[PDB]
């Protein structure tokens, strides 16, 4: 619930940020837009790879802490580690 | 091109879609 409530919230301030830079660079906008243009679950699959260090996602670091905690907690409480 | 370029986000899709 409330990882996808701030999920959201990047996404609308992330959107902010692209909207000003189409008026400062059209051409460059591609790139900045294609997570805009993906389907949703397409965004979710980029947007969910804060595993690793490919690090590709454009979501912040506190967000993926926060992921990150909780699945730490979900393997504790399975018993994987 | 713009409307091309501006599709469904998450942040316009309702919450329990999105969960």
């Amino acid at each position: 619930d409330d990882f996808v409530a701030k999920l959201q919230d990047n996404q609308r301030f992330r959107y902010n940020e692209v909207m000003q830079a189409l008026n400062m660079s059209a051409a460059l906008t591609a790139r900045k837009t294609k997570e805009f243009r993906s389907p949703p679950q397409e965004q979710i699959n980029m947007l969910l790879n804060f595993k690793d260090d490919k690090s590709e996602c454009p979501c912040p670091e506190e967000i993926r802490d926060q992921l990150l905690d909780f699945h730490e907690d979900l393997m504790t409480h399975c018993g994987i580690e | 091109v713009v409307a091309c370029f501006r599709m469904a986000p998450l942040y316009n899709l309702p919450r329990h879609r999105a969960v």
